[PDB]
RNA sequence: AAAUUAUUAUAUUACAGGCGUUACAUUGUUGUCUUUAGUUCGUGCUGCAAAGUUUUAGAUUAAGUUCAUAAACGAACAAAACUCCAUAUAUAUAAUUUUAAUUAUAUAUAAUUUUAUAUUAUUUAUUAAUAUAAAGAAAGGAAUUAAGACAAUCAUAAUG
């Protein structure tokens, strides 16, 4: 339901992508286990920092 | 507290004098009120009660259980307004709500365009100056219940801006047909695409696509050829900026399927000259525009 | 300096954003405080737990979108936080606690502790169907006198006699009162009964540890019965 | 007969409407 | 300035009157009667479409009872809540001879009770059924939607 509403509404995805999963449905697939916590808070762990230093570096443009 | 006869002279018109100094002859500076937790005699704010207020009060002059003049000394005479209007701005418009002293200044392209912006984001300049809505089928069906035949209008319609962008929307009201073009537009504008045309005026090359059971056969057309094809597909093409088109509709000619099978052929059976450029790696020249280059 | 507007609650996209927001902040607090132990009075069952409404947390946990069992989270994590240790508790907590306490604390109570008049007499009434018994209760040597009469007088049934002396036999005290009842309205039932009930609210004075044993002998309930006009 | 044609002059007449 | 107008009586004629008519046709009225968590509307989504909106032939209670859940979400609608009565308590009123102050009647509060523990089940968890302990005066009622199908002359109101 969320993905197929993304793309009505234009909003680029991004999702973990496992062997029984359809990688088309989604703008940036990423292959990996989504069963495992271990795998999923590994992988989103990496998405998170990632966006925090984007934010940490608009913060720091706006000072200087 | 009781206060000197000049202080309350300041403040309080000279009729009302007196009976303050007899209050404060009467009460002892020392009464030490109490607050009554059965009957409120008192209104919920504070009032001196020296003026009359226009409407929170009597009027003076007319007839009630309470009125103090004579049955001869009214001065009600006129009987044509209502003799005590609302107080303050005169309104108890609720907050929020506005006073509905214009109507059917409405246009539905407006209201398509201020709904669509709140749901969607879409600009409503673009939707109520650019776009051409067209209905395309409008007819009444019916589902068979318990009750009985209960009836419902369908619209088909196409909004394009004759620019590359066209749109098919569909409207179902069991109230009115005008309801079920509302709706329709407003689906119309929400499945808004773009269409590749060659030269912003036809097609590019030849189309040979199946939508259900409705053949279409579409070929693109020299300048100035004008459109050659079923009514419906002349709307479309209207609406999205074809100018220039020659087709044939075989097998099922229903009109609805018509419609959506054109949009589909636009869009998924086109291929712009520079994707087929850059797909195979070569040069693809329109001799023509050459002919008459520089 | 460019502003963009942006929804306010990290939760906004969930089903009832202002609930799990709520959720949320209590759960951080739990997380901060994991190792402070709980109330050993827990087990005494302290009787303090004065939480907001079901309709009062609907007004700030998303109306309509409230559900029943996202009331029941409120409540587990509200509980958990109230019940760690008084003295290891920290302002934090409380401030955030505050918040779910019913505000009916604005106001006081309009309960009085209640005392032996200047002659040593407990003044208790009772009612049963449309009868109303006050009796006057002192320290004595088990002398009864209902409105001024010999109790074999007033009241000739031994079961109505057994039904005064009951509250006075829990506590064992058959012998250490003087009791003066008056009573008045419906039969010799309804009286003897309203004796009854209003010796036992009399005894509580002289002694509030025995109010359980009273309450659990059933002679400190109000007999709601009466006669229904047939519907 | 009725449910068929009503229609077709009913729409007709909503367009009827769409100039007005 | 004797004519006019008021009242009253009498007379005059359209009529008045009718427990005459449901084999007098309709409307009320009330009755019974099912229905009372279901319709309509808005939006979203699926199907080319008429349409459908999906879990679900959910759990649970004596019972919409209560709670979950799904490409559906929400509003209106009405139950329910609410509300009143009863009961418990507080304040106010009575110069306690209109006395029943053990009362009268205004206002307010309270519960659709609450908590710990053991046992048995469970969707086993922040759970129900149980018992145990603790706190409590707390234990009972009332009214309530719109439709659908049907009855009564209503000597209980009408219109023709
Ligand atoms: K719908
Ligand atoms: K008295
Ligand atoms: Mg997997
Ligand atoms: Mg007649
Ligand atoms: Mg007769
Ligand atoms: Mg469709
Ligand atoms: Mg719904």
């Amino acid at each position: 339901n969320a993905l197929l509403e993304a793309i009505k509404s234009r909003v680029p995805t991004i999702a973990i992508i496992d062997t029984d999963s359809e990688p088309s449905l989604v703008t940036y697939p990423i292959p990996g286990n989504d069963d495992s916590l271990r795998s999923v808070n590994f992988l989103l762990g990496v998405l998170a920092r990632a966006g925090q230093r984007g934010l940490q570096n608009r913060l720091a443009r706006n000072n200087e | 507290q009781h206060y000197d006869e000049s202080l309350l002279s300041r403040y309080y018109p000279e009729s009302l004098l007196k009976s303050i100094k007899l209050a404060q002859q009467t009460i002892p500076e020392d009464t030490k009120f109490r607050v009554s937790r059965n009957v409120e005699f008192a209104p919920p704010y504070l009032d001196d009660f020296t003026k009359i207020h226009p409407f929170w009060d009597y009027k003076p002059g007319m007839p009630h259980l309470h009125a103090q003049e004579e049955n001869n000394n009214f001065s009600i005479f006129r009987w044509d307004q209502v003799q005590q209007p609302l107080p303050g701005e005169g309104n108890i418009l609720p907050p929020g709500v506005s006073l509905p002293n214009d109507g059917g200044r409405k246009s539905k392209s407006a209201d398509v365009a201020a709904g669509l912006h709140k749901q969607t984001g879409v600009d409503p300049d673009y939707i109520t100056r650019k776009l051409t809505m067209k209905p395309l089928v409008m007819k009444r069906v019916s589902n068979q219940t318990g009750k009985g035949k209960i009836a419902s209008f369908y619209a088909l319609v196409v909004v394009g801006d004759k620019n590359g962008m066209v749109g098919l929307g569909e409207g179902k009201s069991r109230e009115e047909m005008s309801k079920a073009i509302f709706k329709a537009h407003w689906d119309a504008v929400r499945n808004l695409k773009e269409i590749p045309r060659y030269e912003n005026r036809t097609i590019y090359g030849d189309i040979d696509f199946r939508y259900h059971g409705v053949k279409l056969h579409l070929r693109s057309a020299k300048p100035g050829f004008g459109l050659r094809v079923n009514h419906v597909i002349f709307e479309i093409c209207e609406c999205a900026g074809i100018k220039d088109l020659s087709g044939k509709v075989y097998k099922s000619r229903n009109d609805m399927n018509i419609a959506k099978g054109t949009i589909e052929a636009f869009t998924k059976a086109q291929k712009t000259l520079d994707e087929v450029a850059l797909g195979r790696g070569k040069k693809l020249v329109d001799v023509r525009k050459v002919y008459y280059s520089s | 300096l460019p502003r963009r507007i942006v929804p306010k609650l990290a939760t906004f996209y969930s089903a009832n954003p202002n609930h799990e927001d709520r959720i949320n902040r209590l759960e951080r607090l739990l997380r901060k405080y994991i190792k402070l132990p709980s109330q050993n009075n827990n087990e005494a069952q302290q009787t303090k737990a004065p939480w907001i409404s079901f309709d009062e947390y609907a007004l700030i946990g998303g109306g309509t979108k409230l559900k029943p069992t996202q009331y029941t989270q409120l409540l587990y994590m509200l509980n958990k936080l109230h019940n760690i240790d008084p003295q290891l508790t920290n302002d934090e907590i409380t401030s955030e606690l505050s918040q779910y306490y019913k505000k009916s604390s604005m106001l006081s109570n309009n309960i009085k502790i209640k005392t032996l008049d200047e002659f040593g007499r407990s003044i208790a009434v009772g009612k049963r169907k449309s009868s109303t018994a006050k009796v006057f209760v002192v320290r004595g040597t088990g002398e009864i006198l209902v409105n001024g009469r010999q109790l074999n007088d007033y009241f000739l049934k031994m079961k109505d006699r057994e039904s005064i002396m009951y509250p006075l036999q829990v506590i064992e005290s058959v012998g250490k009162y003087n009791i003066f009842a008056t009573t008045s309205g419906g039969g010799p039932t309804g009286q003897a009964e309203s004796i009854m009930h209003a010796i036992a609210k009399a005894l509580v004075v002289f002694n509030p540890l025995l109010k359980s044993r009273l309450h659990k002998a059933g002679v400190l309930t109000r007999d709601y019965r009466h006669v229904e006009r047939k519907k | 007969q009725k449910a068929r044609k009503a229609m077709e002059s009913y729409n007709e007449l909503e367009d009827s409407l769409q100039f007005d």
